[PDB]
DNA sequence: ATCAATATCCACGTGCCAGTTATACCAAAAGTGTATTTGGAAACTCCTAACTGAAAAGGCATGTTCACGTGAATTCACGTGAACATGCCTTTTCAGTTAGGAGTTTCCAAATACACTTTTGGTATAACTGGCACGTGGATATTGAT
DNA sequence: ATCAATATCCACGTGCCAGTTATACCAAAAGTGTATTTGGAAACTCCTAACTGAAAAGGCATGTTCACGTGAATTCACGTGAACATGCCTTTTCAGTTAGGAGTTTCCAAATACACTTTTGGTATAACTGGCACGTGGATATTGAT
């Protein structure tokens, strides 16, 4: 009796939903802590303009969404639909980041 | 006077990583992906922040400004619009 | 009567300001009068080309005001503007809707 | 004390917008993007002109240098129209003096 | 009577032979004529220093070799050993040259 | 015998490039794909080098023109002056 | 009536300082000539933008140092800053 | 009467590096500490490459460094390879690398 | 496993050219010494915005259950690159004639450089409103069970 | 095909803040006009090195045989998606504290600017030689068929 969408239907629903929007997908407060932690353990007693954290979060999510696109291509190239860590490693190798 | 900061890469939760992959047009995600994603995000964040702070040190400042972040990203080849020139 | 060099060259961008930043930027020791005019005309044209394609995208979305999403749709859908800004990221821009065909059902 | 004047291209982007879309406004975020675009394209062109005159042992950046920089930096059709708009503004500037 | 090495051994022999050496692999004259044909379609009656043609041969061979390295990785990623046109097209799309 | 200049890049030459790249098996359709890529690369570089040549009011493309052109594409090259 | 500068003299001197029994071919000498010019360009350029970002009119040894940190990876940065500061102190006292 | 290069303890020409800073349009003023510092960094980096390249020349039982030796010195040192990852060495060649899955047995 | 065909180092000797060496000018820098100008380090104070906190709310994160469809494993047939021998034509290696690179020099249109006047752009406060976010129910499209 | 269950598209109605407007202040640029400096276009002439031509060598094209890697097909275990119950941690809005960014002023150590002196780096002709390309025989390694 209970209604269950088949595995993949809600995935494709979300892909359309999240590709239509522009708001940030990572949480604000967890991200700011992560930035302050990394900045602390490089130089102590630093303050951040609120915009500076937003700029980092903008570039970070933009970087990962692009890396996921090239990751998605690598999995599809290997006759899959599931992305795996060796896809990401291949994407970063050809890019020149991992070399 | 502030609480110590540690293991904040875990704030980047599994649902948040899934959303970024959905916007990237990914349908199915292996279980091992989420740790690998955190490893990549951390290396990226370190490299841009290391350069950002270096500009802040050279200016004899204690406040990282959005321009320092923009210069940081630009010299990484990740030019960003919308936070100053 | 004084007339600005920007009206003298029939431009909406500031030719005098573009000349100052060319000297102030240490790009060369001397700057002719043609270079600030020429460059000011190019920046104004490219600005117009992007605002034309952006406003169309804003109109297709039933909106009367351009937002960064419309600029992202404008740049990423025009091949030549997309090539000029390949290594660039638009704040609050988003991505183009694109689902790889092999992921679709049936 | 009065805060310094923070220059931008907001006025001139807004003028060019009213010419092209007379009934469309722009948000401050999008205007911020446009400001980054003008300053970015400025530094690419001016920099490429600086290297151009340096490769030829010239100490002046003329409109001839700006143009060769435009040919190198802009893709095909966009470069064609840009060179056109630039030359017209230059000759018109010359004849009006 | 005739001795034949099995398919794949001569190739691995060529790999060790051509990775050990450094010389240019494209013949000079076919390449030089290819340059002048391409140069003519941009600006007529052009003359080239001998060094200018050599600089182009070093630059293009280095580009194609590094592209076959990234191409080979895509083929190995698809559980293959043969490079295919879709491998090169994937490697060029992820580098950012195409699409 | 008549054939295009892009065919001067012979199949054994492309094969030698793949061997330096560590390739073991080469499909047949690669050879045309490689020639197309090689042309696109040469077109982009020479167009930039020629643009430098014209601006110098010269008629001889120099090694520095090609070096500056490769430098503009992100394909920096050491060992030809500058 | 012509003169082409290069860095071949000093590359050869440094070569004799580290490997007194080793020569260098002309092609390898042209490669070293390109490497010195490229690394100069990157450092001088990054230093120039640093002076501009902060509204400064002078490229000082402090700028060149900050440029070295941004351009050179980890250990290469540490030893390069050291050798740089060593030569500046020695130049000032003498 | 002493050149600034010997006054700084370097083999590279400090005076020339000072001249190229002025004539390169990098900024309107150049302090004297900048060309010395920059000349020190260029000499140090040159030495690091010549060292590793010389060892590569001896390991192939040669006495003269050819481009091939410089390529082997750079592509095998991690930090030099990062500094020049987007640089092509003329007459350099590639590092011998066969993917394991291509090998027989 | 024993072999035979093939490729692959290795030690030695050979001429040859590019590398090393040295010498002589010498203009071009580089250094010196002077007078001159100025950026920016230092005081100080102003004031923006970053940090801190409290407290309430609900938007998401967490973790479990469960089923299904994907990835990995395995088989198998056939067709396409690899290997190899052969036949030969294009590439490679050398000569002597001028296009054009590159140097020198003059001098004019064009640049900087000052002082002075003029007004355009930016900040600001007050003012204003309609564009857009949000909330709602309702009609329609899609999906999965049947 | 029929069906309900679920999500979605879309128009309507709502307050609120961001965006548009208008006023004035005004110092900060920008334009104007004079005298001053100088780069680089233009002649001209010199001279590298790029083109043309003809003759020799080994790499390219073709065709044949077959081994094996590729794609297609089939199975099955389990890991990943989907749903929900649970509740915590982020979001939201306000307030006040002060660190430190940013403005202004003063003033000196360090820069530029000339003329002048000193020598170092580059070129060139002539010279020099030993390091490396290349050839060889002969010993070992590898590879594949039996
Ligand atoms: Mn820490
Ligand atoms: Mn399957
Ligand atoms: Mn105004
Ligand atoms: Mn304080």
């Amino acid at each position: 009796k209970p209604h269950r969408y088949r595995p993949g239907t809600v995935a494709l629903r979300e892909i359309r939903r999240y590709q239509k929007s522009t708001e940030l997908l990572i949480r604000k407060l967890p991200f700011q802590r992560l930035v302050r932690e990394i900045a602390q353990d490089f130089k102590t007693d630093l303050r951040f303009q609120s915009s500076a954290v937003m700029a980092l979060q903008e570039a970070c999510e933009a970087y990962l969404v692009g890396l996921f696109e090239d990751t998605n291509l690598c999995a599809i190239h290997a006759k899959r639909v599931t992305i795996m860590p060796k896809d990401i490693q291949l994407a970063r190798r050809i890019r020149g980041e991992r070399a | 006077h502030r609480k110590v900061l540690r293991d904040n890469i875990q704030g980047i939760t599994k649902p948040a990583i899934r959303r970024l992959a959905r916007r990237g047009g990914v349908k199915r995600i292996s279980g091992l992906i989420y740790e690998e994603t955190r490893g990549v995000l951390k290396v990226f964040l370190e490299n841009v922040i290391r350069d950002a702070v270096t500009y802040t040190e050279h200016a004899k400042r204690k406040t990282v400004t959005a321009m320092d972040v923009v210069y940081a990203l630009k010299r990484q080849g990740r030019t960003l619009y919308g936070f100053g020139g | 009567k004084a007339k600005t060099r920007s009206s003298r060259a029939g431009l909406q961008f500031p030719v005098g300001r573009v000349h100052r930043l060319l000297r102030k930027g240490n790009y060369s020791e001397r700057v002719g009068a043609g270079a600030p005019v020429y460059l000011a005309a190019v920046l104004e044209y490219l600005t117009a080309e992007i605002l034309e394609l952006a406003g169309n995208a804003a109109r297709d979305n039933k909106k009367t005001r351009i937002i960064p999403r419309h600029l992202q749709l404008a740049i990423r859908n025009d091949e030549e503007l997309n090539k000029l800004l390949g290594r660039v990221t638009i704040a609050q821009g988003g991505v183009l809707p694109n689902i790889q065909a092999v992921l679709l059902p049936k | 004390r009065k805060r310094s004047r923070k220059e931008s291209y907001s006025i001139y982007v807004y003028k060019v917008l009213k010419q092209v879309h007379p009934d469309t406004g722009i948000s401050s975020k999008a205007m911020g993007i446009m400001n980054s675009f003008v300053n970015d394209i400025f530094e690419r062109i001016a920099g490429e002109a600086s290297r151009l005159a340096h490769y030829n042992k010239r100490s002046t950046i003329t409109s001839r240098e700006i143009q060769t920089a435009v040919r190198l930096l802009l893709p095909g059709e966009l470069a064609k129209h840009a060179v056109s708009e630039g030359t017209k503004a230059v000759t018109k500037y010359t004849s009006a003096k």
